């Protein structure tokens, strides 16, 4: 028996063993997440520890089959995915050191508190205390106090840990034969040995930067309109040519500009479409919301939900004494067990989230027939892109009018179109320079292009230049402001939010063309289009079995990330923005700061 | 009027594992086949060669009842000319099979919270099964070229794997009880007629 035949038989055993061990751990995790008890936290840990131990042992056995003697690519994909050392290429001492660093940074972030001057007992955590300030307060000094205190008391604790974290992650990555830890992260997009579909780790940098140049004009005009509006609210705090103060952006970091809508809304007399009142008027419950979402997917040719979905999911707060983690989640437990966990209220927001989460389920169901290790999105940005396009269609006035929640006597006027597109751009476009800027700094740190004694200097240089945002207080190298964001202190890659944003509009544009939608892309609803459903399913059932370049070509006809669909979606706003900014300054000087 | 003992096959407390499938030779009795095919408790009831429709009008020399448990997605493998882990390594029907395959979902009986591991199937074998063959061996499967010495290790796998039947699995993963009726015809007695 050849080495490839041995790997096929080894993967055969793994798939059958993993399927049941993963199911047990998912079952125990589910029971804790829907019923919080001490008994459940232990059972969740015991089943999780066995599954992790099983993975650790199977990774070692897989390393005894060298990839160099395998030709069948679908075998090489699974063998490689399981083979990956991870932290286990380091000595046990450096691994243990690194795991201690990771757990301390996570604990500092989640238990970091800030107390108000003159009451050392009135203290706030990030969630909900500081986040409430940064999303709701209009008082300049309150927002400034929360922004600076978070970074001065929690960020400074993270600075020495993050330095050591960089050193150990880079050793781990270089021992796995990557240039650095950022190169390791870019490996999620790597494709090799498929003629015409290959993709290198360095090509991601070039494609992100190339497509970001095309985003700059829309962002510059969004930045200029937002700055002018804020300058009217805060005339003594905002320069007409300067960057936006970092603490005036709607959350703790300006990751999203969503909460600037009330001060920036173009036409403040035309109300939002808010369909929650009609839902309560018609006595909708959670089951109706998820039944409508199921109808939506069935209308485009996708299967209905399984019987176990309706029996085993948790679609309402259990309420009472029995407690549950209510963050909406789609569960793929394996063995044909698909569930949604969601404390659904009767609101338009939760109606859209249900379509989003059921989109995840449809993706999970479609690649269930793939081998265990290929049961995932084509790359890190596919799953979330599939979930987002479902709420795009479900939220349109056309769709809300066909399900009887939006009055037939509501017609779209262009002023409500601009309000909607501006709300969308505050969240979707606003985050793109923030996301690119943050990952770039991490990539340069891991690469070694930024010395330790210039980490914060370069962080705020790039914030000013790329994002148009300025720090309200100067920060020396005792700060670690990037680590004050969850994803950085908790060791999660961040470019996925950039790539997913471009994918979702490529998906939506392709699906809406297959649905023969006429008019602006942002009004499209793919309901009742089995042609759109088939084009999406052709990608969904691939899972991870094909290169992401090919899976993307299945839906959109192109092999690469493309920014044009995103620009097409926001074009009505772009034109209106450019006319609004005729007598404002467009662009920003980087030398102005609020501390003068 | 000796009635064919079909109740002991269909209503057994526990079924056999498919790798160790059970055979019950039925003889010298009267089979009311129609009662099964026209009872609507089965999800699968497909006959090959014979016709379910009132062919309780024929005489056979011996009737064999094979019974076992598999997952629902594997019921498709109990048929002539099928491939897969069940058809190749556990239970193989011939190309010219004359008989019926009966199956029903047994999630209420053969699943258990935490998992029912009573039922096994053969995951590895050096070759495929001849029709109506039964391999109950427990030899460690040699996947490489180094002898196993009767224990599992690198390239050495225990050949039998367990289904973990949990009540919350999807239908494709839920247990199904299967009865396969063979109708034999030799130049001899003809003892099972059954009006
Ligand atoms: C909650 O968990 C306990 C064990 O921790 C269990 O006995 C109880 O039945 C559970 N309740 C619900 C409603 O699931
Ligand atoms: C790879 O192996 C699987 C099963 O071992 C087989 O079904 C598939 O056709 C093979 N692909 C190639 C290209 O040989
Ligand atoms: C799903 O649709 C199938 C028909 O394709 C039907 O047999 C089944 O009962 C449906 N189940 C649910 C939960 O809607
Ligand atoms: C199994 O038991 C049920 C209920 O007693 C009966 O209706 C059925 O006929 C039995 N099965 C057979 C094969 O007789
Ligand atoms: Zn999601």
């Amino acid at each position: 028996s050849t080495i490839e035949e041995q790997a096929k038989t080894f993967l055969d055993k793994f798939n059958h063993e993993a399927e049941d061990l993963f199911y047990q751990s998912s079952l125990a995790s589910w029971n804790y997440n829907t019923n919080i008890t001490e008994e459940n936290v232990q059972n969740m840990n015991n089943a999780g520890d066995k599954w992790s131990a099983f993975l650790k042992e199977q990774s070692t056995l897989a390393q005894m089959y060298p990839l160099q003697e395998i030709q069948n690519l679908t075998v090489k994909l699974q063998l490689q995915a399981l083979q990956q050392n991870g932290s286990s290429v380091l000595s046990e001492d450096k691994s243990k050191r690194l795991n201690t660093i990771l757990n301390t940074m996570s604990t500092i972030y989640s238990t970091g508190k800030v107390c108000n001057p003159d009451n050392p007992q009135e203290c706030l955590l990030l969630e909900p205390g500081l986040n409430e300030i940064m999303a709701n307060s209009l008082d300049y000094n309150e927002r400034l106090w929360a922004w600076e205190s978070w970074r001065s008391e929690v960020g400074k604790q993270l600075r020495p840990l993050y330095e050591e974290y960089v050193v150990l992650k880079n050793e781990m990555a270089r021992a796995n034969h990557y240039e650095d830890y950022g190169d390791y992260w870019r490996g999620d997009y790597e494709v090799n040995g498929v003629d015409g579909y290959d993709y290198s780790r360095g090509q991601l940098i070039e494609d992100v930067e190339h497509t970001f140049e095309e985003i700059k004009p829309l962002y510059e005009h969004l930045h200029a309109y937002v700055r002018a509006k804020l300058m009217n609210a805060y005339p003594s705090y905002i320069s007409p040519i300067g960057c936006l103060p970092a603490h005036l952006l709607g959350d703790m970091w300006g990751r999203f500009w969503t909460n600037l809508y009330s001060l920036t809304v173009p036409f403040g007399q035309k109300p939002n479409i808010d369909v929650t009142d009609a839902m309560v008027d018609q006595a909708w419950d959670a089951q109706r919301i998820f039944k409508e979402a199921e109808k939506f997917f069935v209308s485009v040719g996708l299967p209905n939900m399984t019987q176990g979905f309706w029996e085993n999911s948790m679609l309402t707060d259990p309420g009472n004494v029995q407690k549950a983690v209510c963050h909406p989640t789609a569960w793929d437990l394996g063995k044909g067990d698909f569930r949604i966990l969601m404390c659904t209220k009767v609101t338009m927001d939760d109606f859209l989230t249900a379509h989003h989460e059921m989109g995840h389920i449809q993706y999970d169901m479609a690649y269930a027939a793939q081998p265990f290790l290929l049961r995932n999105g084509a790359n890190e940005g596919f799953h979330e892109a599939v979930g987002e396009i479902m709420s795009l269609s479900a939220a349109t006035p056309k769709h809300l009018k066909s399900i009887g929640l939006l009055s037939p006597d509501f017609q779209e006027d262009n002023e409500t179109e601009i309000n909607f597109l501006l709300k969308q751009a505050l969240t979707i476009v606003g985050t793109l320079p923030f996301t690119y800027m943050l990952e770039k700094w991490r990539w340069m740190v891991f690469k070694g292009e930024i010395p330790k004694d210039q980490w914060m200097k370069k962080w705020w240089e790039m914030k000013r230049e790329i994002v148009g945002v300025v720090e309200p207080v100067p920060h020396d190298e005792t700060y670690c402001d990037p680590a004050s964001l969850f994803h950085v202190s908790n060791d999660y890659s961040f470019i996925r939010y950039y790539t997913r944003t471009l994918y979702q509009f490529q998906f939506q544009e392709a699906l809406c063309q297959a649905a023969k939608h006429e008019g602006p892309l942002h009004k499209c609803d793919i309901s009742n289009s089995t042609e759109a459903g088939q084009k999406l399913f052709n990608m969904l059932r691939l899972g991870k079995s094909e290169p992401w370049t090919l899976a993307l070509e299945n839906v959109v006809g192109a092999k690469n990330m493309n920014v044009r669909p995103l620009l097409n979606y926001f074009e009505p706003l772009f034109t209106w923005l450019k006319d609004q900014n005729k007598n404002s300054f467009v662009g920003w000087s980087t030398d102005w700061s609020p501390y003068a | 009027t000796n009635l064919c003992p079909f109740g002991e096959v269909f209503n057994a407390t526990r079924f056999a594992s498919v790798y160790a499938w059970n055979r019950k030779r039925i003889s010298n009795c009267v089979a009311d086949y129609s009662v099964l095919y026209n009872s609507a408790s089965f999800s699968t009831f497909k006959c090959y060669g014979v016709s379910p429709t009132k062919l309780n009008d024929l005489c056979f020399t011996n009737v064999y009842a094979d019974s076992f448990v598999i997952r629902g997605d594997e019921v498709r493998q109990i048929a002539p000319g099928q491939t897969g882990k069940i058809a190749d390594y556990n239970y193989k029907l011939p190309d010219d099979f004359t008989g019926c395959v009966i199956a029903w979902n047994s999630n209420n009986l053969d699943s258990k919270v935490g998992g029912n591991y009573n039922y096994l199937y053969r995951l590895f074998r050096k070759s495929n099964l001849k029709p109506f063959e039964r391999d109950i061996s427990t030899e460690i499967y040699q996947a490489g070229s180094t002898p196993c010495n009767g224990v599992e290790g690198f390239n050495c796998y225990f050949p039998l794997q367990s289904y973990g039947f949990q009540p919350t699995n999807g239908v494709g993963y839920q247990p199904y009880r299967v009865v396969v009726l063979s109708f034999e015809l030799l130049h001899a007695p003809a003892t099972v007629c059954g009006p």
